[PDB]
């Protein structure tokens, strides 16, 4: 993957266990 | 009125009682201290009656007044007119055993009350003390309190008793249907084989020279401990920021090579794997990390209270390492700082009934040797470990020494003392691409 | 009458500086709560403001008193003039955190009052409790105190918070890897990727035996950082005057011999040489020498504060070296010595965000060993130095003892213990006639 394509990735694995406070 | 918690009848039938019956005093004396009697009288009495059965003398009116009365302090106890009193109105047929109960549970709550006074004149007047600080005095405080009353508990039991408790445990251990394991699963088949798991209440050291994957066992046997158990498990760490361990324990669970994690150079099926792994991680929820600096034994003590509290119970302990805590007051000498440090946490182990995993360093002198498998001598400036240690484990991988070595991938772990059992090498295979333990797949002779 | 403490200016600031500036909003909502507050109008003040914040309106004075009026409730609060009184009295000269945290301090003092006076009268009417269970009640309520709080930065956090936050460093590093040259540079390309620069807040350790060039390098880690910078670059130079540090310098900038240098012999083209180079350093002028000896901790973070506050701020620090240093409450042992000063350093390295290295000198026995690359042992009497110190590297020259040597001209840098990245040996060229460093343009293993 690349930057794109792994920050997706991570956006989605952060949206589907939720844990909001990181931002 | 704001009455102190006492019972002068109580006092008054105990040592009646003792006068009328001097072979009582043995039931007397194992519910019941001097200190713990209200007035000063009476524990001058029950002082000078103490000295009196052990020096080997009987313990009647007339000889305990005479004895008082030859160190002059028969007038500060009331004189024989109120050592008869006491040997009158109190009724021979008494049950003095709940008497003693009695006097021993009011010291209790007096002292308790004492505490609580003590707690509340220090928080009005601070004196320059911050929130932690009196925090810290009212957990000392009641930790004086509460903590070696369990010495009534611990002594010499009946022999019948012992022997009952060895056949429950017996049957126990035939009726298991499991696979040899009775304490914390290790994840290790040869090693739950040859170890039966971690047991509770004892003192485990691991041990290896530095760069032998030392933390990554220790770390690949929390997994296993977390995965295989439902009690919470609890590391310290003077070693390692915390955020490092938890990449290591995904690269560990979800078997993804460690420099990609650390470069970030990972693929589609590593992040499906990392996925799968934080979210069993996120549903059980059961590992707690600590990665402060500068621990001491009472800090490490305070927290697994807190957290046992917090949660009920604990299941494991592990700390890396026990190389890196202090003990400020032993600063001058490390062996009894090393000491002192041991039998702390073998005393912790021993109260909260849970294993205590301690990693551990070698001497730089066993490099010299021509075998450098570790012995029990290669613990120098620890002897108190050797000797507290339940059971102690070396790591050993020959590839770190020998490029040319067969056993690439392969460690041992090596028995040094085990308090009950055998002692040996048991053989895994070592992935240090996903910074891994596994069980060892080839042949065993 | 016992004042059970309270400070009512505190609260009457929170409240103002709260109405006068409503972006500090957040920095209060982080330290208190409504049931810090001792009367009752400042806590419902407190949750009107916390609302009408939420909602998103603004929390100004008209604003508040209208929302107040609009329910009814300005009559509890005492009314339009004590708002006034409130927004009159609080300057715009408020630091509010800091009111906030003694909010918070007093909470935490009435509560433990409370929980004594609690246990106090719960030990004078104990209604058929036993003592265990007025133990454990005590207990409870004294540790619910520690439940929370403030246990974020002072504690074992969330393992969600760690895990997002090894996301987001893992992110931060994959993005734009430069290669070393993000955080401070140091100079050297390989350094750079081993390490990533020398990273702000974290300890530096540079160790090796005396003459095998620990100042020469330290000193050309300081010139590149300078020329490779912006911010003040700061020397505690206990070892050589500021002459002879310059000189070196000198020689290093304008790649002219040292040796020439200290006995005068320069030539036409060297004496220009080390006019630019003089040009250039006085046109820059980001370099601070202290050549005291027997500089105490307390004296270096003085004069490190100074020179952050005088310049805004400090790039890096360097003290060569700590074998000089002196705590003289501590002058009888020198491990004590050596851990507070290694303690010092780091707090002062957290505190200002800077990288500090500090030089060190290892023990006769390293000469003795089959192997004479320096290892961690190697620094005795100074566990703490290992213990503390976020990056630790070793000086090592080949040629030094053996003259055959095939490495002529090569060090290593051998990195002993690494907190945020790995470990390993790395290559540099050595020209002692410049007192110079070089990248090694060998080949490369
Ligand atoms: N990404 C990796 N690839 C291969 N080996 C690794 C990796 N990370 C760590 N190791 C191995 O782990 C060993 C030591 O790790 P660790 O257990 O954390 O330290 P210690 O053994 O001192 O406790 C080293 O010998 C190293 O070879
Ligand atoms: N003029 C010079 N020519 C060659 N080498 C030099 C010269 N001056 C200093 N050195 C080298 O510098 C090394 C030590 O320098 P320095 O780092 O200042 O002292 P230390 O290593 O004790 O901190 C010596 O080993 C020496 O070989
Ligand atoms: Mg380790
Ligand atoms: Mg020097």
């Amino acid at each position: 993957l690349n930057r794109a394509q792994a920050l997706a990735k991570i956006a989605e694995i952060k949206a589907k266990f939720g844990l909001k406070g990181a931002s | 009125l704001k009455v102190p918690p006492h019972s002068i009848e109580a006092e008054q039938s105990v040592l009646g009682g003792l006068m009328l019956d001097n072979e009582r005093w043995d039931d007397v004396a194992e519910r019941v201290v001097a200190d713990d009697f209200y007035t000063r009288p009476h524990r001058h009495i029950f002082t000078e009656m103490a000295r009196l059965q052990e020096s080997g003398s009987p313990i009647d009116l007339i000889t305990l007044a005479e004895s008082l009365e030859r160190q002059g302090q028969l007038d500060s106890v009331g004189g024989f007119a109120y050592l008869a009193e006491l040997s009158k109105n109190t009724p021979s047929a008494a049950n003095i055993s709940a008497y003693a109960d009695i006097v021993r549970e009011r010291a209790v709550v007096r002292e308790m009350i004492s505490v609580a006074n003590e707690i509340a004149e220090a928080g009005f007047d601070p004196q320059g003390r911050t929130s932690e600080d009196l925090l810290d005095l009212a957990e000392s405080r009641v930790f004086k309190i509460a903590e070696s009353r369990a010495n009534k508990d611990e002594g010499p039991k009946n022999i019948a008793d012992v022997l009952d408790a060895t056949v429950a445990r017996i049957e126990q251990l035939f009726q298991q249907p499991h696979d040899g394991v009775t304490g914390v699963n290790t994840g290790y088949d040869d090693l739950n084989k040859k170890t039966a798991g971690l047991q509770p209440s004892d003192l485990i050291i691991v041990a290896a020279r530095p760069s032998m994957g030392k933390t990554t066992f220790a770390m690949n046997l929390v997994e296993n401990a977390a995965m295989l158990q439902d009690k919470p498990v609890l590391i310290f760490s003077l070693e390692m920021p915390s955020e490092q361990i938890m990449m290591r324990s995904l690269a560990s669970l979800s078997r993804v090579d460690q420099t990609k994690i650390r470069t970030g150079q990972l693929d589609d099926e590593d992040w499906a794997r990392i996925s799968g792994t934080m979210g069993i991680l996120l549903e059980k929820r059961n590992i707690y990390i600590d990665d402060s600096s500068g621990l001491t034994p009472t800090e490490v003590r305070s927290r697994a209270r807190r957290i046992a509290r917090e949660h009920g119970g604990i299941g494991l302990i592990m700390i890396d390492y026990l190389q890196l805590m202090r003990v400020p007051a032993l600063s001058d000498n490390r062996t009894l700082e090393i000491a002192e440090i041991s039998r702390s946490l073998k005393a912790l182990a021993k109260e909260l009934n849970v294993p205590v995993v301690a990693l551990s360093q070698l001497n730089r002198s066993l490099e010299q040797r021509a075998d450098k498998r570790p012995v029990n001598s290669d613990l120098r400036e620890s002897g108190s470990i050797e000797q507290d240690a339940d059971l102690i484990m070396f790591i050993y991988r020959d590839e770190v020494y020998h490029e040319n070595s067969d056993l690439k991938g392969i460690a041992e772990i090596i028995i040094g003392k085990q308090r009950n059992g055998p002692i040996g090498t048991v053989r895994l295979t070592f992935n240090g691409q996903w910074s891994r333990f596994d069980n060892y797949a080839g042949p065993q002779y």
